[PDB]
Parts: C-alpha cells; sequence; structure tokens
C-alpha cells in the first residue's frame, strides 16, 4: 500500500522502482494585467521521475506549448504526468520497468492507475513520506535545461553523481533529501553553503560539488543547521536550548 | 389475479410479498397469497423468527407457470416449487380459498409503487442474473455474492450482474484515459447500452432488480451494484434526454419506499453526495434530489 517510515529500506531493495514528482510539471507567474484584472503565464516545467537505488533519474521537460488552448491546466497536469510516466515504462526494455511507482502527491493515484491499466502487475502506490523533490529546481542544471527547452525534451541524470562508488544507496538518498530539503527550506543559504569554497567544484558531468568524504560530513552538518536554524527563525524557537534528541525529529 | 398456495407453515417466520409483509406464528394455518397482480414481476421471501439470519425469496411471474410454497424440513427453509399439474392445483387453491386460509394481495386501487418498482424488470433478464435454467422463478438470498465480489466463491451460487468497474480496460479507450475517466458518457453509451444491455430498459431492469435485492435481502453486493448504476449514469456528461428523466422517476420511488431505518446501511453517502452536488447530471434529478433531501438530509 502506502510507503512510509516503517518499511524504508524497501526503497534500496533489487526491485526495479521509481518515485514520481509532479509538483513542478505546471509552472505559472501570477501578474496584473493591463485591465487590474490577474493572470497566470505557464512556464517550463518538469516531470521528475527517479529511481532511489541508482540515482537515475528521467527528467521529461513539460514545455509551455502543451497548455496551449486547454483547460483546467492544474488538472490536465496530473494526466499528463501520468501519461508521460507510462510512455516511459513502455519505452523502457522489460527488464528495466518498474514493479512499483511510488507517487509523491495522492491525487497522481488514479491518474498513473488509469494510463497503467496495461501493467496490472506494476504497483501504483503513494507514500507517507514528505518528500522534497519539489525543490529540485533549484538544483541549477535541471533548472537550466528546464528553462532553455524550445520543444518537449526528456533529459537523463545521475542525481547522485559518483556517490554510489563511496556510499550506499540509501545514504546517497539521505545526503540527497537532505540537500533537497536545505534547498526548499532557504534556497539562497543553502546554494552559499555549497559553493562557499572556490576550490571545490562541480564537475562538467556532475550535479554537486566534488566533496571529499570529510567535507561532504562538513556540508550535511552545515545543512542540518541551516533546516534548524530555519525552524526556528519560522516558529520562534531557541534552538540553541535545543538537545540533539530533539533535532533528529525535526530535520526530515 | 393469481395465487401461490402453502402446503403449511411449520416454523414461525416473516413473510414478504413484494413491498408488503406479515408474521405467521409455527404451526398456524396459513396457506398463502391470493389475489397476486397479473402482469408484474413479484418476489415472495422469507424472514425464520428463530433466526433472522438469510433472508431468502423468490423471484417469479404467475403468467409463467402455477408455484406453491412448500417448507423442506430438511434444508431448513420455505421452498418455492412449480405444479405442472394445472387441475390439482386449482383444484388445491379453490379449497383454500374456500376455508379462506390465505391472505390477499393488499394493493391499494391508488397505488402504482410496485409498478414503478418494477417497471423495466422482466423474469427472463432475472434468470439471466441468477442462474438456475431447471427452475421457471429465481432463488436470491442476503448472502449470494455477485460475479465482480467474486473477482476480488461457489459461480453456481452468484449472482451474474454486469461486471462494472470504472478503472478497468472496458471503461477506458486506449489515448482517451484522462476523457473516460472523467466523462463517463464512452462506457455508459458505447460500451453499456450499445454493446451489452443493448437498450436503456434492460440497463434500468438491472438498477432495479439490484436495488431490489439490496432492500429485500439486504444483499450487499446488490447494493454495490445499483449504486454503480447510479454513478455511471451520473458520471456520463452525456445521456440521452429520456434516460435522465426516466432515472429520476426509478431512484425517486426507490428513495421514497426504502425504509426510513435502512438508509444507514443501503445509501453510499459518497455516491448519493457525488451524483446530486458535484457530477454531470447534479441538477437533472430533480425528483431525487427533493424526496432525498427531505427524507435523508442526515446522509447530505
Ligand atoms: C543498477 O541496476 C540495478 O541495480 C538493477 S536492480 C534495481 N534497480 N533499480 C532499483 N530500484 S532495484
Ligand atoms: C535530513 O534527512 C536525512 O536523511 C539526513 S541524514 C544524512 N544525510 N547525508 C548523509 N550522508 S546521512
Amino acid at each position: 500500500g502506502a510507503m512510509n517510515s516503517s518499511n524504508y529500506a524497501e526503497l534500496f531493495n533489487n526491485d526495479i522502482k521509481l518515485f514520481v514528482d509532479d509538483t513542478n510539471v505546471y509552472r505559472v507567474t501570477v501578474h496584473k494585467t493591463f485591465e487590474g484584472n490577474v493572470a497566470t503565464k505557464a512556464i517550463n516545467g518538469c516531470i521528475f521521475t527517479l529511481n532511489p537505488k541508482t540515482g537515475h533519474l528521467f527528467l521529461k521537460i513539460i514545455h509551455t506549448s502543451v497548455w496551449a488552448g486547454q483547460k483546467r491546466l492544474s488538472q490536465l497536469a496530473k494526466w499528463k504526468t501520468a501519461e508521460e510516466v507510462s510512455a516511459l515504462v513502455r519505452s523502457l526494455p522489460k527488464e528495466e520497468q518498474p514493479k512499483q511507482i511510488i507517487v509523491t502527491r495522492k491525487a497522481m493515484l488514479d491518474p498513473l492507475e488509469v494510463h497503467m491499466l496495461d501493467f496490472p502487475n506494476i504497483a501504483i502506490r503513494p507514500t507517507e513520506l514528505r518528500l522534497p523533490f519539489s525543490a529540485a529546481m533549484s538544483i541549477d542544471k535541471l533548472s537550466d535545461v528546464v528553462m532553455k527547452a524550445t520543444e518537449p525534451q526528456m533529459v537523463l541524470f545521475n542525481i547522485y553523481d559518483d556517490w554510489l562508488d563511496r556510499i550506499s544507496s540509501y545514504t546517497a538518498f539521505s545526503r540527497l533529501t537532505l540537500l533537497l530539503r536545505a534547498l526548499k527550506t532557504n534556497e539562497e543559504s543553502a546554494k552559499m553553503i555549497l559553493l562557499s569554497d572556490p576550490t571545490i567544484t562541480i564537475k562538467s558531468y556532475h550535479l554537486w560539488p566534488s566533496f571529499t568524504d570529510e567535507q561532504w560530513i562538513t556540508i550535511e552538518s552545515q545543512m542540518r543547521d541551516l533546516i534548524l536554524t530555519e525552524y526556528g527563525r519560522k516558529y520562534n524557537v531557541n534552538i540553541s536550548a535545543l538537545t540533539q534528541t530533539e533535532i533528529k525529529d525535526i530535520i526530515l | 389475479m393469481n395465487t401461490v398456495p402453502f402446503t403449511s407453515a411449520p416454523i414461525e417466520v416473516t413473510i414478504g410479498i413484494d413491498q408488503y409483509s406479515f408474521n405467521v406464528k409455527e404451526n398456524q394455518p396459513f396457506h398463502g397469497i391470493k389475489d397476486i397482480p397479473i402482469g408484474h414481476v413479484h418476489v415472495i421471501h422469507f424472514q425464520h423468527a428463530d433466526n433472522s439470519s438469510m433472508r431468502y425469496g423468490y423471484w417469479f411471474d404467475c403468467r409463467m407457470g402455477n408455484f406453491y410454497i412448500q417448507y423442506d424440513p430438511k434444508d431448513g427453509l420455505y421452498k418455492m416449487m412449480e405444479e405442472r399439474d394445472g387441475a390439482k392445483f386449482e383444484n388445491i387453491v379453490h379449497n383454500f380459498k374456500e376455508r379462506q386460509m390465505m391472505v390477499s394481495y393488499p394493493k391499494i386501487d391508488e397505488d402504482d409503487t410496485w409498478y414503478n418498482l418494477t417497471e423495466f424488470v422482466q423474469m427472463d433478464k432475472i434468470r439471466k442474473i441468477v442462474r438456475k435454467d431447471e427452475n421457471q422463478f429465481s432463488y436470491v438470498d442476503s448472502s449470494m455474492t455477485t460475479v465482480q465480489e467474486n473477482e476480488l466463491s461457489d459461480p453456481a451460487h452468484s449472482l451474474n450482474y454486469t461486471v462494472i468497474n470504472f478503472k478497468s480496460r472496458e471503461a477506458i479507450r486506449p489515448g482517451h484515459e484522462m476523457e473516460d475517466f472523467l466523462d463517463k458518457s464512452y462506457y455508459l453509451n458505447t460500451v453499456m447500452l450499445q454493446g451489452i444491455f443493448k437498450n436503456s430498459s434492460n440497463y434500468f431492469g438491472e438498477l432495479q432488480f439490484a436495488f431490489l435485492n439490496a432492500m429485500f435481502f439486504g444483499n450487499y453486493g446488490s447494493s454495490l451494484q445499483w449504486h454503480a448504476m447510479i454513478e455511471l449514469i451520473c458520471s456520463s456528461a452525456t445521456v440521452p434526454k429520456h434516460m435522465l428523466d426516466k432515472l429520476d422517476e426509478i431512484l425517486y420511488y426507490q428513495i421514497k419506499t426504502l425504509p426510513e431505518q435502512y438508509s444507514d446501511i443501503l445509501l453510499n453517502e459518497r455516491v448519493w453526495n457525488i451524483c446530486l452536488y458535484s457530477s454531470f447530471q447534479k441538477n437533472s434529478l430533480h425528483n431525487t434530489e427533493k424526496i432525498m433531501e427531505n427524507k435523508y438530509p442526515e446522509l447530505l
């Protein structure tokens, strides 16, 4: 059924599975019209389809032309997401197709189930995890390819860079979700943390900087402090008072 | 007017005939029901006084044969049987009528309730939902499962209602996923009406039969089927105007007849709120919406 903290290790087992996040599919800026009404202008979006074990990210770029002359766009966006995930599954060799697709928002369940009727053995599941994948567009190279797109396009990434050479998928996923949660809570400060040191660079073929193991521990500590710091700024809490156990519950 | 004689009433039992009911005491000199209106299906149903488990009964049409009831002490129920000897049957009925051992089907002349509940219900269609071809009448009880319930376990004792499933390849044209899921008109008009039922009369007959089994036997799968058939119409943007007006009449009399005290178990809140207030047909069921709001405002 639903995916939560009780069955968290199932994400890193050998059954091919994908997360689908539709947050960034339909993106708009809201603005005033000359007559003083309000209007939206769509901007390019993306479907964030991620393998938690391998890091493979299937980034389907949603070009604003797909909305032209359509109504009820927030509803359509869910069905367009489902259509594109179904098309991706059909494009994969059978031995690469997922056994489960986990949607980050429960409103995707019916659209995806209906589009996947031809795949009755692929389980479509919600999750009780609050995952920060909406912050994907805070990763500069992902944002860049989405905005520059002039047509629909699928771009493939490994969102873990080369981390799996050194760490498990469980640890890589924990490092990813902490980075994304920090970027979601305070983008400016998170990016400051990630690039403050000009001697650490992002390889051309990577998304994140080339940190050593020790630098990653420092970075991850700084990200947990940021999320803690913001948590305090939000609720007006003296974080200095907080014990280590108290900090553990808040970070996720 | 036709007659269903009883051989005897050896066990205390509440007996229903259509929407009427009466209590018979253990070994009371009861020998059947007379003055049954010709021209409609009927249902004669039972709930034992010492074991209200298993409401059960028989759908029949007196035009199709001479039927009577006899208690079976081995199987522990009142069974319907057909008498093939016409003069034996006439002679049995005449004797029981002369001794006034029969209850009279108690139809008020002004009262169209039973017609309005069975307008589209035909025996021949019942016998395809309830498969027991050696009898002209059809047994139904509280516990019988539907073909769909069994897919989700004795197939001979099943209610073979037409399977309706909104998330199925039958309901959803490849390439029309969003369209067909949000507007079920394809599924209603092409798959179900043109394809399976052939016309709206057969669809309404099955709908009415499902409601009656739900109401009279507390048959849960029948209730599921009744609601699915309502929801399939209400969730279609394109429905013939004559079907919508007829549906409003059908549901009105169903809601009117439902025991006030069974609404919690016989009415699905989600379906009714969706059908009356959110669906394409939210404004097409005036009579039904008005009786539902005055009789079951809590459900809504
Ligand atoms: C590198 O490829 C594999 O390890 C295939 S097994 C598997 N892949 N993805 C999952 N979620 S389980
Ligand atoms: C905040 O959520 C987490 O999962 C943080 S734990 C962690 N991040 N990075 C590591 N190498 S272990």
